[PDB]
């Protein structure tokens, strides 16, 4: 007989030599999932000690079961208060930071005095506690914190004088202050900002954040209080840490949309935050990715910022691959017209290498290249068919699309390479693919002597082919009896049959219909219809709502910048 | 009484020291300690005595046993196999049947110890050596003893344990080498066992024949006849008679569960008497099924059942006289009656497998209710399962709305993994055995509904298709799909079906200004901007067959289509259907567009090539 | 066919574990860990049978030992419930009072009553009597 | 701020646990195991969000070590602190692998309860951590080719060739499934070039593809040439190519695998007259590419005497020959269906059949790898002749190729 | 977890 009943006798024995050396298999056990409990008030009386070793110990016990039982917790209070008093600072700093992890209602009346002590107490150690404490303590009792006053606590603390303190006083009062909007317990005034813009300074690295993240909050209302103010943070753009850049950054860019243009200042704001940023993607994988969803925001609202230095948003071939596509998107979005000479030579490499998936992604970024630099849109099809050379099929299939949409937004300009392609409807079997083929066939058939059997060769398997085909096939075939009738009779026919007999999908069936009927009807007004100048196809959307880009450019920091959601979606 | 001899502290303190350890490492330093130990205690000058070589040799199977790997021991491990000692023996051959090897010296070593107690002619060494043979059957071994083990089995003079030993290692080497277990005289002296007056040994000849007679029913449908006999035999004498191997009052029940399987392995017995005493033991076994039970312990009843469920599944694997089809179903009925768990299930599988019968009068159609309440109350997706299966095979015409509805709750909440098989099940029964057809499109467009997800193209082309054959849904679909659009979220799938539904039909609700064509328009332009581009090209047809249909919102309709969003679309598919009906709407005669947007014919009924038919006397077309 | 004989507890720990079909150490390892997996997460509100790869497990929990024979699906559950049923009858009876520790610091012939009772994938003795009186032959065994 | 960290071993077993907020709970932490760790199809990203719960993260070895929170916390922070978090971690006891850390229990809860107070990070820096730290802090840590090969231009091929298994339920339960792996390398390149080769994960730390009723258990094994150096940091499989094709490395993982296609079997046993089949099969792979030579045996019954079936995409015959329908379909891409119909009538007979209804059996090519794979780059260094690793010609191509891939009906 | 429990009774 043994096991849990066994660890009781190896605490209780008065050889604090002994409990010493036995406490230290129980805390080793419920790292080990095994329920203790059965020991916790043989524990705690083994806090009635000097060893700083096994104190510490015996709170990793009490701490880690407070944020689980609370309600077996609360028993230890007149030993946690008594460690309140304990001369040694760490174990008064230790007192308050576990007294406070038990979340219940109850303790908000034990803790109230021996936190407003620790509040004011001599190591700042202790202090640093304490003024998280009060955030630990305002979430089960938002009230009580108001009122016996440890709100005007903390705004005690941003002024103390070791940053260690400070930083967390700053951020347990904006965790508050979050909590409660309206209610303004930040409030920031013209005058107490110059309070914590010189805080900021100091406060330790962590807490630079949790400054300049409250200095999001505020506003100057006044030209020159925007630019005394930015020219306190300007230097923050340094401090490693890219959380500190990035939140220095947020506030430089809420602040510098005032002031137009004069005033070297707003075009030296300007110049002054590109280097900072570009050294961000010198960081680890995971930084350059959030870095990289943030400047992809900011170059969208302030382009002049990264104008030049798209050579550093090239791709490496080492990159992870988050950050690999998040470089091209942004690569598009400095894609000038005074450079894609260099974009398209680099896509052209990435569609070459070994990283299929990105493969794709990049040939998708020339056909975007076409679309955001309207005046290149030619060397853009001039690489897509030198990659479409290499036979490679998954870059052909790929490529072929592309050119599709790049004839349907640019007018035909490009008839002159057409019967060239259709050297290449050897693999196209992705439906995307044939698809565009297909496609580029039917238009432009009266360049292709071809269009006979190149339409004919794929009618031949129709009943197995995507339902994208099936129509696109559909449309193609008709088109081309429009253009070269005679020639093609036996074929509108034979898909005609098909849609209408063959096939099952409703919507097939109907246009097999409406075409067939449409012809034999009225050919004079089926050519009227089916073709006719199409307009030139707009894109998409490009960029983001100019309302709601402002409202995350305002959350450049945070997550929101990552995902570009704002943050009403998550919660 | 004779003394009692065993126990080996060595052991049990290797083992507590083991069990012991404040750390997952010092079992690990322990382990190296007693290994170290263990070597050079055979490494050394004096060989040691059996005792300790048979407990260093057990300690090292421990080390094995917990997961450390063993590099020595084997030698010294047969040497014990030659000790007189069983105790020795014993652990020599279980040594070498967990940790076995490739080197061909010791198997052969191995395989001489083997030789030599099967020729002892002593039982407890044969048996340790046939043991031996059965938790090994290495192919070297098939080789050596295949021959040998028949001649044993079959011998008149070999004790009743090692002929039990003996069948059970046969099998083991003609599942290993069927080549080396040839078809010998043995064949009916084996089958002659199922008469042996040891039941344990009929257990083990029945195991062996349900196996042989599976490539050699023709050698062995001799032990029909028999098995039968004995079957017969079991289940009539009661408590008194078969003491030893009766258990909790139910008569050698694995015995029966094994002879009852084996009759399975034939058709029913090809002589009449023979097809008689077993029918008459059948009807008994479903007799006894329904007496008073002689105990309440939850052993007698699952020993009882296995055996009843066995008989059952012979009952349903012959398929003859239905009077026993339809007592089965009936017992399989009570059980999902009985408030339980491991019945409902076996009930619910066997009765599905009941369902293939073609002599029951469909018993199982009977208990449509006891099993939609199975599949209503049990959670454990099991028995939840195994019951919506039955219900599928056992759907007509005449509970089909009845199944459906049931069938649909428990989609409602349903694993995903099951959302897409039950969408089809469900599809398929109605589709298939629907009358009122307003029935039919309701029910498909509930699983589109909530379930959505997980119809596939070939149900939601169905129902328009189905629509467009039948008139006297047209107008019912055109309403019902007209409401189920009304919701915020539906799947896309319905504004597919919806879609379709109100450009074909649809002119036909808009009587009623709670769906004028104006209304209607709004309606699915709602769901438009937010569908796959396959919708919208759906809709834009949509959209034109209202212009055709109602001119007064040709006026609308007309510059949606000429909006950029449309006529500037992206996708090539959009792009065209767009141009060409705004380009239609413009020229087209109004007489002319009238045409080209008529009402589009029924589907053609597809239908099956027959890939394969009776011809030139023969399967294969 | 019954493929394999586990004996584990509540945490995985095996105790018994006799093979019926040929398996590498690496395979005999994952397929105890699975067993584990699958067998310990069911809840008696559940069934005593699960698919198991091709092959279904019959088990029953016995104080903090789950005892699982992994059978062909064609087996008869019933018949396969009970076996393991009165395999472990004949253990308390061999044992007396049996538990876990016996299992284990007995565990070499814990086998010995398996391979009784099952031999080569099948059933072999069923008779409690039987299967008793021979356990008690031994044991008397030098 | 931080409302939770995370710390799991490759397998995604939890080995530090620490909840800062309520908000959390057994929720957001087999929410990352299953959606990160055990990620399949999906691409993963440095943060992700799983049922309004971000979650960071970051492999250090084969450790995985991921922060929770549910507020729009500063980001970048979360991974700062983290960084730090390893770095200091590292300080008491050198590698952050797996060993380490379950010697490390509580110096690292008591680390941890020192650099983030409530979720706040705390600034570490083993600056004077000593006087908090009150515990000890257990540490702890060719294949030939001839010299002067010349080439024309400089090619190098990679086939990723896989085969993957699976038996499944009808219900859709994966009983067992194992993808066999193969990266084979040609290299017609000239020089002396140690070229590194980066994947993605998807492979942890040999038989010639046998078995049936037997286990496949994970594995890999590298060629000689191969340099595992690296291999903890992504993959960086570091070696010198022998000259012309080898076999770079070899594998089987049973995981994390994208099984290409279910096969859903709606049998339906019409008393012993006749059977009704229909089957469904979902391609389930990424719609930008094509599966190919796809056949799928519906086996029929031996008493079958009539079959007729419904093909939608392509065509099946009968085959008594072999005792099966064999529907054949030429290709079909990621993300569609297709469906075929046979009702098949039998004759009479007594009984006897038993059927056992052996699997419907799929065979099918597919351009990825199953077990995930992807390959990320192959950087070509030779210094001597100093030719760009952009003039490498590089192709890869992947081929998936059913093994034995039955559902059972 | 206590290994002395019976397995019956």
């Amino acid at each position: 007989k043994g096991e849990i009943f066994e660890l009781k006798a190896e605490l209780n024995n008065e050889k604090k030599e002994k409990r010493k050396e036995a406490v230290k298999k129980v805390i080793a056990a419920m790292t080990v999932g095994k329920d203790v409990s059965s020991l916790f008030p043989d524990v705690v009386n083994c806090m009635q000690t000097d060893n700083l070793e096994l104190k510490k110990l015996v709170y990793l016990y009490l701490m880690n079961y407070a944020k689980s039982q609370p309600d077996m917790a609360i028993m230890a209070v007149n030993s946690f208060v008594k460690d309140c008093e304990d001369p040694n600072p760490l174990i008064r700093a230790l007192a308050v930071r576990t007294m406070g992890c038990i979340r219940v209602d109850k303790i908000t009346e034990y803790l109230c005095e021996p936190l407003r002590k620790c509040l004011k107490d001599e190591d700042p150690y202790v202090r640093k506690t304490a003024a998280v404490c009060v955030a630990k303590l305002h979430d089960i009792n938002a009230q009580m914190v108001e009122d016996q006053g440890f709100l005007d606590s903390l705004r005690d603390l941003i002024a103390d004088s070791n940053p260690m303190v400070v930083a967390n006083a700053v951020a347990a009062l904006s965790e508050i202050s979050e909590s409660h909007p309206n209610s303004n317990l930040l409030d920031l005034n013209p005058q107490n900002i110059n309070k914590l813009l010189t805080a900021l300074n100091e406060c330790t690295e962590w807490g630079q954040i949790f400054i300049l993240d409250c200095l999001s909050n505020y506003n100057p209302k006044d030209d020159r209080e925007a630019q005394s103010i930015c020219e306190r943070v300007t230097p923050r753009l340094s401090h490693a840490n890219s959380a500190v850049v990035l939140s220095a950054v947020k506030v430089l860019m809420k602040f510098l949309e005032l002031l137009p243009k004069d005033s070297d200042y707003y075009n030296m704001l300007l110049k002054k935050l590109a280097p900072p940023l570009v050294t961000l993607l010198s960081g680890e994988p995971e930084v350059q990715y959030v870095a990289l969803r943030n400047i992809n925001l900011i170059v969208q609202k302030r382009p002049e910022i990264l104008k030049q230095e798209i050579k550093v948003f090239f791709v490496k071939y080492n990159d992870p691959i988050y950050v690999k596509l998040e470089k091209l998107d942004i690569m598009i979005r400095l894609a000038s017209q005074a450079n894609i000479a260099q974009v398209l030579a680099e896509l052209k490499e990435y569609a070459t290498e070994v990283d299929v998936d990105f493969v794709r992604k990049a040939v998708r970024a020339i056909g975007r290249c076409a679309i955001k630099v309207e005046q290149s849109a030619e060397r853009c099809v001039s690489t897509l068919l030198d990659l479409i050379q290499t036979k490679v099929n998954y870059v052909v299939q790929e490529a072929i699309v592309v050119i599709r949409d790049i004839f349907r937004k640019y007018p035909n300009k490009y008839e002159s390479i057409i019967a060239t392609l259709c050297e290449n409807l050897d693999s196209l079997d992705e439906p995307d693919a044939r698809a565009a083929m297909i496609w580029i066939v039917g238009e432009y058939a009266e360049r292709i002597d071809n269009a006979d059997e190149l339409l004919e060769s794929f009618l031949e398997g129709f009943h197995d082919e995507s339902t994208q085909v099936q129509l696109t096939l559909l449309t193609a075939i008709v088109k081309l009896f429009l253009k070269k009738p005679s020639e093609t009779q036996e074929l509108v026919q034979q898909v005609l049959s098909l849609a209408t007999q063959d096939s099952d999908n409703p919507d097939l069936r109907d246009r097999g219909y409406i075409y067939w009927r449409l012809l034999s009807t009225d050919p004079v007004t089926a050519k009227e219809v089916v073709l006719s100048e199409k307009p030139l196809i707009s894109e998409e959307t490009d960029l983001i709502e100019p309302t709601l880009l402002d409202e995350l450019i305002c959350h450049i920091g945070s997550l929101a910048s990552v995902y570009h959601k704002p943050p009403n979606a998550f919660v | 009484a004779v003394s009692k001899g065993d126990g080996m502290r060595g052991l049990a303190v290797f083992i507590s020291d083991i069990r012991n350890c404040k750390s997952k490492e010092a079992e690990i330093k322990r382990i190296n300690k007693e290994l170290a130990n263990i070597r050079s205690k055979f490494k050394g000058d004096k060989a040691l005595d059996g005792y300790s070589k048979k407990k260093y040799v057990c300690k090292l199977l421990f080390i094995f046993l917990l997961g450390h790997d063993i590099d020595f021991g084997h030698m010294e491990a047969v040497n014990l196999l030659s000790s007189n000692r069983y105790t020795e023996k014993q652990i020599g051959y279980l040594f070498i049947s967990v940790l076995v090897n490739s080197n061909s010296e010791l198997i052969r070593l191995i395989n001489n110890a083997i030789k030599n107690d099967l020729a002892s002619r002593n039982p407890t060494f044969m048996g340790l050596a046939l043991h031996c043979i059965a938790n090994v059957g290495s192919r070297e071994m098939a080789e050596a003893f295949a021959g040998e083990i028949p001649k044993i089995l079959v011998a008149g003079d070999t004790m009743d344990s090692v002929k039990q030993s003996a069948a059970l290692c046969l099998l083991r080497l003609y599942r290993t080498s069927p080549d080396l277990v040839p078809m010998g005289d043995w064949t009916s002296r084996v089958v002659h066992l199922l008469n042996d007056q040891h039941l344990g040994v009929v257990t083990a000849a029945t195991s062996l024949i349900t196996t042989l007679a599976q490539k050699n029913p023709e050698e062995f449908k001799t032990s029909v006849s028999l098995a039968v006999s004995r079957l017969s035999r079991i289940v009539t004498s009661a408590s008194t008679d078969l003491q030893d191997y009766t258990y909790y009052f139910v008569p050698a029940p694995w015995l029966s569960v094994k002879l009852l399987r084996l009759l399975q392995c034939y058709p029913p017995p090809e002589d009449p008497a023979v097809r008689g005493r077993l029918t008459e033991c059948l009807e008994t076994i479903l007799n006894k099924a329904q007496e008073p039970p002689k105990s309440k312990k939850v052993q007698h009843s699952n020993a009882k059942n296995a055996v009843l469920f066995e008989a059952i599944s012979l009952i349903i694997h012959h398929d003859s006289e239905p009077n026993l089809l339809v007592r089965a179903c009936n017992q399989l009925g009570q059980f999902l009656q009985h408030r339980e768990t491991n019945l409902r299930y076996l009930a619910l599988e066997s009765m599905c497998t009941l369902a293939s019968s073609e002599f029951s009068h469909e018993a199982v159609k009977t208990h449509i209710e006891t099993v939609i309440n199975a599949l209503k109350t049990e959670r454990d997706v099991s028995v939840r399962q195994r019951a919506v299966d039955l219900l599928y095979a056992m759907c007509d015409r005449s509970n089909a709305q009845q199944i459906v509805a049931e069938m649909l709750s428990y989609l409602e909440t349903a694993d995903y993994s099951i959302r897409e098989e039950i969408v089809l099940k469900v599809a398929i029964l109605a589709e298939k055995y629907a009358v009122d057809y307003t029935w039919y499109v309701d029910t498909i467009l509930n699983l589109i509904r909530i379930a959505g997800d997980y119809v596939s193209e070939e149900v939601w082309y169905r129902v328009i298709q189905i629509v467009i054959n039948r008139d006297d849904v047209q107008g019912y679909a055109a309403k019902t799909v007209f409401e189920a659009l009304q919701a915020p979220a539906c799947h896309e799938n319905l504004v597919k079906v919806g879609g379709y539904i109100l450009g074909e039909f649809g002119n036909l609700i808009a009587g009623d200004p709670r769906s004028s064509p104006l209304i209607q328009f709004n309606l699915l332009h709602s769901k438009f901007h937010l569908c796959s581009v396959p919708t919208r090209a759906l809709l834009l047809s949509t959209y034109i067959k209202f212009v055709n249909l109602f001119p007064e919102v040709k006026a609308t309709i007309q510059d949606v289509l000429r909006s950029d969003s449309q006529l500037k679309n992206a996708d090539v598919e959009l792009q065209q259907r767009a141009v060409e009906y705004l380009r239609l709407s413009t020229v087209a005669s109004t007489d002319i567009l009238a045409t080209v947007l008529e009402e589009m014919p029924p589907f053609p009924e597809r239908e099956s090539s027959i890939l394969a038919k009776l011809k030139k006397k023969k399967g294969g077309s | 066919m019954i493929r394999f004989i586990l004996i584990q507890n509540r945490a995985g720990k095996t105790r018994l574990a006799k093979w019926y079909m040929q398996f590498d150490d690496d395979e005999k390892q994952k397929l105890i860990e699975e067993v584990h997996a699958v067998v310990t997460v069911r809840d008696a509100k559940h069934t005593n049978f699960v698919e198991f790869r091709n092959f279904k497990i019959i088990y029953r929990r016995y104080a903090g030992l789950y005892f699982c024979i992994c059978v062909d699906v064609n087996d008869n559950n019933l018949a396969y419930l009970e076996a393991i049923h009165n395999f472990v009858e004949v253990l308390n009876e061999y044992f007396h009072n049996v538990c876990e520790l016996d299992l284990v610091f007995n565990f070499y012939k814990v086998y010995t009553v398996v391979d009784e009772m099952f031999l080569a994938g099948e059933i072999r003795e069923t008779s409690q009597t039987k299967v008793l009186k021979q356990l008690l032959m031994l044991q008397s065994l030098e | 701020m931080i409302g939770g960290l995370f710390i799991y071993n490759h397998k995604g077993e939890v080995l530090i646990s620490r909840v800062y907020r309520d908000d959390i709970g057994r929720n957001a932490v087999d929410a990352f195991r299953v959606n990160v760790i055990h990620a399949r199809q999906q691409v993963r990203s440095p943060v992700t969000n799983i049922a309004r719960t971000s979650f960071f993260h970051v492999k250090r070895s084969n450790i995985w070590l991921a922060a929770v929170t549910k507020q729009n916390v500063n980001a970048a922070m979360v991974f700062e602190f983290l960084y730090k978090m390893c770095d200091v971690m590292a300080a008491y006891f050198g590698k952050i692998s797996e060993e380490n850390i379950k010697n490390n229990f509580v110096l690292i809860y008591e680390l941890l309860d020192e650099i983030l107070d409530f979720g706040y990070p705390q600034n570490s820096e083993t600056g004077a951590l000593k006087t908090f730290i009150t515990q000890q802090g257990i540490k702890s840590q060719i294949g030939w080719r001839r010299e002067g090969i010349k080439y024309r231009r400089n090619e190098l091929f990679l086939d990723v060739l896989e085969s993957v298994n699976l038996l499944m339920s009808p219900q859709g339960q994966v009983l067992s499934a194992h993808v066999s792996g193969r990266v084979v390398m040609k290299s017609y390149l000239s020089g002396m070039p140690e070229c590194k080769f980066g994947m993605n994960d998807k492979i942890v730390i040999e038989t010639s593809k046998s078995g049936k009723q037997s286990i496949a258990i994970d594995d890999c094994t590298f060629h000689q040439c191969v340099r595992l150096s690296k291999f903890d940091s992504e993959r960086s499989i570091s070696f010198i190519p022998p000259d012309g094709e080898f076999e770079l490395m070899r594998y089987r993982t049973t995981k994390d695998i994208i099984l290409p296609f279910r096969v859903i079997p709606l049998v339906r046993e019409v008393g012993r007259t006749k059977l009704e089949v229909k089957v469904v099969i979902k391609s389930n792979f990424k719609p930008s590419l094509l599966a190919q030579k796809i056949e799928v045996r519906i086996p029929t019954p031996l008493n079958t005497s009539g079959v007729q079936v419904i093909c939608m995409k392509g065509k099946a015959k009968y085959k008594a020959s072999e005792n099966a329908i064999v529907w054949k379909i030429k290709r079909m891409a990621g993300m569609k269906e297709s469906q075929i119909s046979a009702e098949i009538e039998l004759l009479p007979t007594n009984d006897k059949k038993k059927w056992a209804r052996p699997p419907i059996s799929m065979n099918f090519e597919v351009p990825f790898a199953p077990s995930g794979l992807k390959v990320r780059y192959l950087k070509v260094f030779e210094p001597k002749l100093n030719y760009s690793d952009h003039d490498v010609i590089k192709w890869v191509r992947y081929i998936g190729r059913s093994g034995i891939y039955e559902t059972r009906c | 977890m206590s290994q002395i429990k019976r397995l019956l009774s």
